[PDB]
RNA sequence: ACCUUAAGAUAUCAGAGGAAAGUCCUACUGAUCAAACAUGCGCUUCCAAUAGUAGAAGGACGUUAAGCAUUUAUCAUUGAACUGUUCAUUGAAGUCAUUGAUGCAAACUCCUUGGUCACACACACAUACGGCGCGGAAGGCGUGUUUGCUGACGUUUCCAUUCCCUUGUUUCAAUCAUUGGUUAAACUGAUUUUUGGGGCCCUUUGUUUCUUCUGCCUGGAGAAGUUUGACACCAAAUUCAAAUUGGUGUUAGGGGAGCUGGGGCCUUUCAAAA
């Protein structure tokens, strides 16, 4: 007797395909997908901190620290917390899951294109891909588009800029483009 | 609330200096 | 046993495993048996004085494995767990 | 008990190295729960001298059995 | 360190090992897993003595200092035919008090769940 | 059953 | 002969051979006693425990006197010497500063050594009843 | 090849293998200071990582990873060996660090945007065709 | 669509009883063993400067660093000169490295970890060293009670069944109140309300981290709540949000009253032997 831990349905002892079959479906194929989710979910909250050894500070130590000053803390209302909280978690998962990919928009009329950049029809992990979008095919020939420029392609795509410095930016381009 | 904006910027308003075409 | 079960739980992503002889394997697990027989996907083989290969596939002999390493991720596998609640299976 | 999962290697040919030095290539013909194999057509790779039409692998000698084809 | 003297492999669960192979070979991590007696480790890293400098070992400056050719490699599961013997090293982070405070957190945690979980599944 | 040997007996026995 | 005494020494590694190890180590860098440990320390009842004229260490548990330790010495001039080895920079053991000023007496095996070079041993042990 | 302007890609996967080997986690500042200079297409990214990871320090005493300590006392007067409050300090210094990379940024983001609304908006072609080709 | 099961057992010997020879059993009885839980040993080891800018343990998959010293970089065929050596040609394999590898050694930088506790700034000790402050970590040994591997689940026509303060802390004084002791006028001690002062802490980094909501540095605060419940977060698809279904967690720390398990010591009473 065997069950699954994820999906908690107690199964009929297996050890061939029925087990095969439990781990290939989509009750134990998204479920499972969840659960791993959760956990290295926590580890990026956790939040707590190493043990804290507080030793008795020295005249001499506290002197000079006690001269120089005293320095306010910034400190913000529950509801802006819970707000800045979100937004800083919102924009470190954006920015985790964000991948550069101009290099594979630089080469699109590449000769040799289909074979390199389509990742369906490479060398290595081609084997994967070789019951379920117009794919490029290998059979591509440079004679297809022999001058890219005529109208085809568009314009490189801006650098993208910080939306808190939107302000840095200079006001006005050098030169007038319409 | 996305952090990457496109940039945006104001024209120069088309002088005989800030026109990319003069050749004269 | 945990670890077979464990083997059972990292198919899928890719482990490193080193044989009796010396060589070592890594790539994407394909299946895995009770016996510890596992079948590697894109394998790249070190044989045992250095030289590094790349075969499609490999089917090892668990009598031969040393060790096998999965993802650091699995430590937080459900079957770790020592007190575990159960269904009450039926009749 | 249970069968190796080598129902899609069949009539494929394979590269299995016997003991930690031999290295013999074949077309697999069937197998046993031992890992026993029966493969036709040999070749002792290293001037690589051919075994025989029908040979058989004690399962315990085998280390491992990658395959030269498409699979 | 000390460890008490009935203390089989399960009462050293995540206790810091030493386990030995065959090869000359030690692995130093977390046991978590047994069976075969066939480990599974958290983090552990292997060590090996080469052969450049195993001749230090041999009997005869006073005090010997060997370097060691260390592999990091993590939760791994080792295999009962080529573990020769096994040391302990290190007492796991938690105190004895701690741990028990936490199986029984964890034992409570499911026993309510369990509870809720059949109230559910029933209604 | 056992060992895989039960198995080949109940195998080989039968092929003589 | 004469015993040195020493002040704002670590009260923590509670063992005595074990302290004496740890201080003779501090005090002697690359000593041949305390680098090779499981040597059991001459015990000199009435032998160098280290050298430049170590004799022996004279510790004590009572809660009157924690981090003070006493260090006797072979010969008096060994021990000026050893003044001279501080030459006033402050020797530490552990992380803590030690201070170091001569003992008002010297220690009981440096009272022995200068009565070899036996009314007085009878003398000191009768000494011991009367303030016990 | 790290000058490229289109050299977004080697970068990240130079970062991405920093991160994944190296255990000290020094050598990560000190490539990414490096990067925070080349005027890259994808500087933005590059910022972000650098506010982020500011952003997520925890003491004192980290700063160090950051420069020297004789050069965070004398330029931007940030004691790391300060002892008392340590709390309102270390908000003071991630200020003062915060404001040195808006500067650096306003920089960056001056010489990237000249140099895309000049001359890298109007090429369209990067790559070797054939010889019978003609170019505009 | 494939799958529906290895079988046994749950401390051990010895003694008394019950269903010739076993056979089983005994909320039977001894002895041994093992486990849990209490509880002790003058038991053993370990627990970081602030009188100071340190140190201990372990790392670095860290730098100096191309450090200082050695050592390595194919095989076959054919032609040519040559006294083995050099040049070219065909074929065969071929981990990257040579700024490598190996041997030796040193400095530096940095990470994690800890009672950075309390009382002390002390003249000890031969039986060598009051181990005669409170805790914590880890073992060694002893006693007591319960059990005889251990856990969920159902049934009971079983038993069960609590409150209160508090969430910077500590200390001094002014003052209010309560209570006891002596002469309710005086003095003294314990508890409490309000205000002020001193010290230390706030990295509590989402500014107390039990949750929500209100909120804060000239401050440490206010309201509601506490397990068949609430709260936080993750994933989706309906074509933003809400909706739901499926998941992972969090529900704490300290003090007190009752009620109760255990030890040490003292009193009384009872029984046996001396």
């Amino acid at each position: 007797k065997f069950y699954c831990d994820y999906c908690d349905t107690y199964l009929t002892h297996d050890s061939p395909s029925v087990r095969k079959t439990h781990c290939s479906g989509r009750k134990h194929k998204e479920n499972v997908k969840d659960y791993y989710r959760n956990k290295a979910r926590d580890i990026i909250n956790k939040h707590n901190h190493k043990r804290r050894h507080i030793g008795k500070r020295g005249r001499k130590e506290r002197e000079n620290s006690s001269q120089n000053e005293t320095l306010k803390v910034t400190c913000l209302s529950n509801k802006e917390k819970r707000h800045i909280m979100h937004v800083k978690k919102m924009n470190q998962k954006e920015l985790a899951q964000t991948s550069i990919d101009t290099l594979k928009l630089l080469y699109d009329g590449s000769p040799g294109y289909s074979k390199v950049f389509v990742d369906a029809n490479r060398f290595d992990i081609g084997d994967l891909v070789k019951r379920a979008q117009t794919s490029r095919s290998r059979d591509e020939t440079c004679e297809s588009n022999p001058f890219p420029r005529l109208n085809n392609p568009k314009k490189l795509e801006p650098p993208k800029i910080l939306s808190q410095w939107s302000n840095t930016i200079p006001k006005t381009s050098i030169f007038y483009s319409v | 609330m996305s952090q990457f904006i496109y940039p945006v910027q104001q024209q120069p308003s088309l002088n005989h200096f800030t026109d990319p075409n003069n050749t004269t | 046993g945990i670890p077979v079960k464990l083997l059972n739980e990292a198919q899928g992503h890719i482990v490193s495993l080193e044989l009796t002889t010396g060589a070592t394997y890594r790539g994407k697990l394909v299946e895995s048996e009770d016996s510890m027989n596992v079948q590697l996907r894109d394998v790249i083989a070190t044989e045992p004085q250095g030289a590094v290969t790349h075969m499609d596939q490999i089917f090892v002999r668990g009598s031969q494995i040393k060790f096998i390493v999965v993802p650091d991720l699995l430590k937080n596998a459900p079957l770790f767990k020592k007190n575990s609640s159960r269904p009450m299976p039926p009749i | 008990v249970s069968t190796p999962e080598l129902k899609k290697y069949m009539d494929k040919k394979i590269l299995l190295n016997i003991n930690g030095s031999r290295k013999v290539a074949g077309i697999l013909r069937g197998y046993d729960i031992f890992l026993n194999v029966v493969l036709d057509d040999a070749m002792e790779i290293n001037n690589n001298h051919q075994l025989g039409l029908q040979t058989v692998i004690r399962g315990n000698s085998i280390i491992s059995l990658e395959a030269l084809d498409a699979i | 360190i000390q460890v008490a003297h009935s203390s089989r492999l399960a009462n050293l669960i995540d206790y810091k090992l030493r386990v030995l192979t065959q090869d000359g070979r030690v692995y130093i991590g977390q046991l978590m897993a047994f069976d075969h007696m066939n480990l599974v480790l958290n983090e552990c890293i292997e060590e090996r003595v080469p052969k450049t400098q195993l001749d230090k070992l041999r009997p005869r400056g006073t005090t010997l200092n060997i370097k060691v050719e260390k592999r990091v490699l993590g939760l791994t599961i080792l295999r009962g035919e080529q573990i020769l013997s096994t040391v302990v090293e290190d007492k796991p982070l938690l105190s004895k008090k701690e741990r028990l405070v936490r199986d029984k957190k964890e034992k409570k945690q499911a026993q309510k769940q369990t509870k809720l979980r059949k109230e559910k599944e029933k209604k | 059953m056992s060992t895989p040997a039960a198995e080949q007996r109940k195998l080989v026995e039968q092929l003589m | 002969m004469s015993a040195l005494y020493f002040q704002n020494l670590p009260s923590r590694p509670a063992n005595k051979e074990n302290y004496t190890r740890l201080l003779l180590k501090h005090i002697n860098p690359n000593n041949k006693y305390a680098i090779n440990p499981s040597l059991p320390l001459p015990h000199n009842k009435l032998l160098l425990d280290d050298q430049m004229g170590l004799l022996e260490v004279s510790i004590s548990r009572s809660s009157k006197m924690t981090n003070q330790a006493f260090l006797t010495f072979v010969t008096q001039e060994e021990a000026d010497r050893f003044l001279e080895k501080y030459t006033t920079t402050a020797l530490k053991v552990q992380g803590r500063k030690v201070r170091m000023g001569k003992a008002r007496t010297n220690s009981l095996l440096g009272l022995s050594i200068e009565m070899q070079k036996y009314n007085l041993d009878i003398k000191k042990v009768l000494k011991a009843r009367k303030l016990k | 090849v790290g000058l490229h302007f289109f050299s977004g890609e080697f970068w990240d996967l130079y970062l991405e293998q920093i991160s994944s080997r190296c255990t000290s986690s020094k050598k990560y500042w000190n490539v990414l200071r490096k990067i925070l200079e080349i005027p890259l297409h994808s500087f933005s990214k590059f910022y972000a990582l650098w506010l982020q990871r500011i952003d997520d320090i925890m003491d004192l005493k980290q700063l160090s990873q950051l420069t020297s300590k004789d050069e965070l006392l004398k330029k931007l007067k940030i004691d790391i060996n300060y002892s008392g409050r340590k709390g309102p300090y270390l908000q003071d210094a991630k200020k003062k660090l915060k404001k040195i990379t808006k500067e650096m940024y306003m920089v960056v983001q001056y010489q990237v945007l000249e140099i895309y609304s000049i001359f890298e908006s109007k090429i369209y072609i990067n790559y070797y065709t054939s010889p019978e080709t003609l170019v505009s």
